[PDB]
C-alpha cells in the first residue's frame, strides 16, 4: 500500500521537535509570503 | 499574509526551509476498537 | 474617547487605534481608561455568561 | 454540561442519589415504550434525522428532563416493589 | 456533481439584529463570502452621524458647562449615540437646535423637528439642567459611510464648533461563524452564520442586501480591459 | 451508505470513556459525548489535556 | 463627490500561463475585500484536466518494474500528473491519449498519438527513459473536473490493470495579489489592485479570472430568498 500523510500521523525534524499531524488545510487557507508562495507546516513557537 | 481574509498577520513571522521527516509511528497500524472476540482458555477474559 | 465598546471597536477595524493602545471608553456608565483589548476581554466574558452586570 | 445539571445537582442531598433516580427512570421509559412519560408532547426530547425529527430514543435524555419538570417523585420507602410495578403495568400495558 | 443550492434562513428580531444561515457550502466558501461581507458592512453602508456641535459659552471640549451635571466631553459621547435618518435623498447635511432650561433632563426630543428628518431614538438623554441652567446647541448632521475622526475631517459650521468623530455607519457589529456540515457522504461543506447588530436605521437585512449589491457591483469592474 | 445515518442515530446522546495511561488521578478517565469524524485519530479537547 | 467613479481596468498578459490584473482607484479596504475572495476562488475552484488513469500493457499494478525501461511505475506515473492537457471543445470531458514507443528513446510528452481538439501544453516533458530492447504502450485517460481527486476516491480504471492516478484538476499554479496606494483628486487613502495568475497554460489567466469573478457572482445570488 502507497501510504499518503494524514491526520494522526507522526512528524518531527532532527531537533528532537515531534508531533502528530491534527489538521490539513486547503492551500488557500494557509498563510503565504507576499509573492504568494504558501507555506507547507506550521509550528507553535511554544515547543521551543 | 493570512490566506483566509487576505490580511497581513500583525506581527513579522519566522518563515524558513526546514526538513522534517514522517516517523514510522502511523495511527493506521495503531486504530483499534473491538465490541466481541477471543477470549482466554483460562480465565475466559479477552485476549489482548 | 469613545461613547460604548462597539465604537471603540469598530476604530479598531478600520485601523485608527490598536487592541493594545489606551483609550477613553464609556462602559457600564464609567468613562473608563484602559484599551480596546480590556474592554473586548470584558464584552468576551460577559457573553459567555450572559449577565452584563 | 447536561441541560439544567446545576438544577439536578441542588434537588438532591447526594449527587449519586440523583444518578439512581434518572437510571432508574430511563429503565422504566424504556420497559413501557416512553409511553408512562410524564413530558408533554410539546417537551418530548427530539433528534433530528435525515427523514424528519423524531423521539429522542436515548431514554436517560427523558429521565434528565423529566427530572427538571418536577412532575416525579422520588425518594425511599415509597410504594412497595412488588405493587408499583403491579400499578404500573395495568396503567399502561405493555 | 455540482452542490445544490444553498438554503437562506433569517432569523431576525427587531430592528436591530438578525442571524443569516446559508448552508450547505462548498468547502471553504464561508470563509470566502462572510469575510469581505463583513468588511463592506463595517466600512461601506451609508449612513448619517452628527459631525460638529456647537455649544454657547463653551470654548473647548475639555471644559465644563455651569449648571449642566454632563462635562463637555459627556455630552458629545451622547451626541455620537443620536441615531438620525434623512427622509429625503436630496438632503445631505442638516442641523439641529436644541434650547433648554433647567432644572430639566434633555432627551433626544428635544430637538427641533426638522423636515424630511426623523431621529430614531427620540429617548435618548443628552444632558441633564439644573436651576439657572442653559444649553443652546447646534449639531451639524451629515451623510457618509465608516467611521470619521474629529481630527481628520475637521468640520466646523462657526467659530468655537466642536468638531465630533463621525460615527457614519449603521452596522454596529458584525460577527461571521462557519461551521462543518454534511449532505450524505460529503463531509467537508461548510455552514455559514452571519450575525449582524445595527442602530435601527437600517434593519439588518436591509444592511446584509446593500453589502451583497456592493460586492456584486465592484465585481462588474472587471469588464473592460484598459 | 445508509449504515453511517443509522450509526449516527445510534450513538445520540449516548456517551464513551475516554482513557490515558498512566491514570494517575480520577480525572484520566473522562465522559464525552463522540462526535462521529472520518480519520483514524481520536480528537481530544484543549482544555482536558491538563487532567489527561 | 464622495462616489467614486468606475475604476480603470487593465491587463498585462505574457503567453499563456501569467497575467496581471490592474483594478484602480478603489475606496480604502477594497483591495482585500476584492483581491482575497477571488484569490481562494482561484486557487480552489477552477475547473481543470488531469490525469485519472493510465494502462501500461503487461503492467499489472503500480509496484512493478517495465524490462527495458529506466523507471518504474511509481515513477512515470509521478510523470504524467505533470502533463498539462488543454481541450479545445467545451463539451469534451473525457480522452485516451495512446503512447506506443521503442527503445533506444527517451520518451517525452509529444510522443503521445494526436488527438482531435486535444493539446498537449508541454511537449517536452519527459515520461520515460527506453534502452534498447524496451517497449512502452500505455493509455493515459485525460479526466476534466476541479479540486483534489485522489485516486483511492475516483477509483478510475479504463480496464481490468489500469492504474488510478491521484487528479489535481485545477488550472491555476500560484494567485498572489498586490495593493497599492494610489490618489485620486484630492482623495489620497485609494487602493490600487493587482491580481497576478500564474497558470500552466490549459486556461489562460484571464478566462481563469472570469470564471473566479462569474463563480462568485453566482454564490451572490443565495441571498436573495430568504427562507423565514
Ligand atoms: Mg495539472
Amino acid at each position: 500500500q502507497k501510504r499518503k500523510l494524514q491526520v494522526g500521523d507522526k512528524l518531527a525534524n532532527r531537533h528532537g521537535n515531534k508531533g502528530v499531524v491534527a489538521k490539513i488545510l486547503p492551500v488557500e487557507d494557509m498563510p503565504h509570503l507576499p509573492d504568494g508562495t504558501p507555506v507547507d507546516v506550521i509550528l507553535n513557537p511554544l515547543g521551543v | 499574509y493570512d490566506g483566509r481574509t487576505g490580511e497581513p498577520i500583525e506581527g513579522p513571522i519566522v518563515v524558513g526551509q526546514m526538513f522534517i521527516m514522517k516517523l514510522y509511528h502511523m495511527v493506521e497500524d495503531k486504530m483499534h476498537a473491538r465490541s466481541t472476540g477471543p477470549y482466554s482458555l483460562i480465565t475466559q477474559q479477552p485476549l489482548g | 474617547v469613545f461613547a460604548n465598546p462597539d465604537e471603540a471597536l469598530l476604530a479598531v477595524a478600520h485601523g485608527i487605534v490598536d487592541l493594545q493602545d489606551v483609550v477613553t471608553v464609556r462602559y457600564m456608565g464609567k468613562r473608563l481608561e484602559t484599551s480596546p483589548g480590556r474592554i473586548l476581554f470584558a464584552r468576551i466574558v460577559a457573553e459567555a455568561v450572559e449577565d452584563e452586570k | 454540561a447536561e441541560p439544567g445539571i446545576d438544577k439536578l445537582f441542588g434537588m438532591v442531598d447526594s449527587k449519586y442519589r440523583l444518578t439512581v433516580v434518572v437510571a432508574k427512570r430511563a429503565q422504566q421509559l424504556l420497559r413501557h415504550g416512553f409511553k408512562n412519560t410524564v413530558l408533554e408532547p410539546e417537551e418530548r426530547p427530539k433528534m433530528q434525522t435525515l427523514e424528519g425529527l423524531f423521539d429522542d430514543p436515548n431514554a436517560v435524555t427523558w429521565a434528565m428532563k423529566e427530572l427538571l419538570t418536577g412532575r416525579l417523585v422520588f425518594g425511599e420507602n415509597l410504594v412497595p416493589e412488588d405493587r408499583l410495578q403491579k400499578e404500573m403495568e395495568r396503567l399502561y400495558p405493555v | 456533481s455540482k452542490l445544490k443550492a444553498p438554503v437562506f434562513t433569517v432569523r431576525t428580531q427587531g430592528r436591530e439584529y438578525g442571524e443569516f444561515v446559508l448552508e450547505p457550502l462548498e468547502r471553504g466558501f464561508g470563509v470566502t463570502l462572510g469575510n469581505p461581507l463583513r468588511r463592506i458592512l463595517l466600512s461601506s453602508i451609508p449612513g448619517t452621524a452628527v459631525t460638529s456641535v456647537y455649544i454657547e459659552d463653551v470654548l473647548h471640549e475639555f471644559s465644563t458647562i455651569p449648571g449642566v451635571k454632563e462635562d463637555v466631553v459627556e455630552i458629545i459621547l451622547n451626541l455620537k449615540e443620536l441615531v438620525v435618518r434623512f427622509l429625503n435623498p436630496s438632503l445631505q447635511t442638516v442641523t439641529l437646535l436644541l434650547k433648554a432650561e433647567g432644572p430639566k433632563e434633555v432627551k433626544a426630543r428635544d430637538f427641533l423637528p426638522v423636515a424630511d428628518v426623523e431621529i430614531m431614538n427620540p429617548d435618548l438623554h443628552i444632558a441633564t439642567l439644573e436651576e439657572g441652567g442653559r444649553l443652546n446647541m447646534e449639531v451639524r448632521v451629515d451623510r457618509g459611510v465608516g467611521y470619521v475622526p474629529a481630527e481628520k475631517h475637521g468640520i466646523k459650521d462657526r467659530i468655537n464648533a466642536i468638531p465630533v468623530d463621525a460615527v457614519f455607519s449603521p452596522v454596529r457589529r458584525v460577527a461571521f461563524q462557519v461551521e462543518d456540515t454534511r449532505l450524505g457522504q460529503r463531509t467537508d461543506l461548510d455552514k455559514l452564520t452571519l450575525r449582524i447588530w445595527t442602530d435601527g436605521s437600517v434593519t439588518p437585512l436591509e444592511a446584509l442586501n446593500q453589502a451583497v449589491e456592493i460586492l456584486r457591483e465592484h465585481l462588474t469592474y472587471f469588464s473592460n480591459p484598459q | 451508505d445508509e449504515v453511517w445515518d443509522a450509526l449516527e442515530e445510534v450513538i445520540h446522546g449516548k456517551v464513551v470513556l475516554l482513557n490515558r495511561a498512566p491514570t494517575l488521578h480520577r480525572l484520566g478517565i473522562q465522559a464525552f459525548q463522540p462526535v462521529l469524524v472520518e480519520g483514524q485519530s481520536i480528537q481530544l479537547h484543549p482544555l482536558v489535556c491538563e487532567a489527561f
